[PDB]
């Protein structure tokens, strides 16, 4: 079980970035997959999650609802975070994560077990 | 398909 984020970069307020999370070892279509972030000098917090067992339902932190979309491409064993309407406040290291076992997320950010190394997302204003 | 909320 290994997760690797890519797609990070340094963009301008109002813009978009699409992060990818490539899973290895585990089959991400089976697992509750999530994105978390650690904003500068802040503790890690949940951002989005999508059910396992081939589910399509998702949940979001209030701060990102309607701006960010998590999705999974089961044929690529890859999870995406489409980040639109970016704000400087979204600047953070973003981490991909999976719960320990195939199944549904169960309505919580708890019990995430596999973590990527993270990818930097910087959003700047004038 | 009765998937629970995530």
């Amino acid at each position: 079980g290994q997760l690797v984020e890519s797609g990070g970069g340094s963009v301008q307020a109002g813009g978009s970035l699409r992060l990818s999370c490539a899973a290895s070892g585990i089959d991400s279509s089976s697992y509750c997959m999530g994105w978390f972030r650690q904003r500068p000098g802040k503790e890690r917090e949940g951002v989005a999650r999508i059910n396992g067992l081939g589910g399509v339902k998702t949940a979001y932190a209030d701060s990102v609802k309607d701006r960010f979309t998590i999705s999974r491409d089961n044929a690529e064993n890859t999870v995406y975070l489409q980040m639109n309407s970016l704000k400087p406040e979204d600047t953070a290291i973003y981490y991909c994560a999976a719960k320990f076992s195939p199944g549904y997320c169960g309505g919580s950010w708890s019990n995430f077990g596999y973590w990527g190394q993270g990818t930097q997302v910087t959003v700047s204003s004038h | 398909d009765y998937e629970p909320e995530a």
